[PDB]
């Protein structure tokens, strides 16, 4: 049901949707969205609990 | 790449009142012309200034 509701097709559309959700009112670009997705969670100096 | 960007932004904005995003959208439509646009703009400005100077010279009351 989640796949049926989700209209995205590939990773690019997913990154575009994530970038539009994070900061709306901004045109989504591939490089900036990829950098944001890599720095929000896949960053050692930014994402590390204990 | 101007109309599609504006349409996508207007369809994505959920009544957002952020002036920074509005300014970035208003300034993001115009692209850059490096080493070729500023020179033409300056040349057109100088041509307009020369036209104004010629119009003033044809108007002897200013002199």
């Amino acid at each position: 049901e989640t796949l049926r509701v989700d209209p995205t097709n590939d990773r690019l559309s997913a990154l575009v949707e994530i970038y539009r959700m994070m900061r709306p009112g901004e045109p989504p670009t591939r490089e900036a969205a990829e950098s944001l997705f890599e720095n929000l969670f896949f960053s050692e100096d930014r994402y590390d609990l204990s | 790449a101007a109309a599609q960007v504006l349409s996508s932004v207007e369809s994505e904005i959920g009544r957002t009142t952020d002036p920074v995003r509005m300014y970035m959208r208003e300034m993001g439509t115009v692209e850059l012309l490096t080493r070729e646009g500023e020179i033409d703009i300056a040349k057109r400005i100088e041509d307009g200034i020369n036209q104004v100077q010629c119009s003033v010279a044809e108007y002897p009351e200013a002199i």
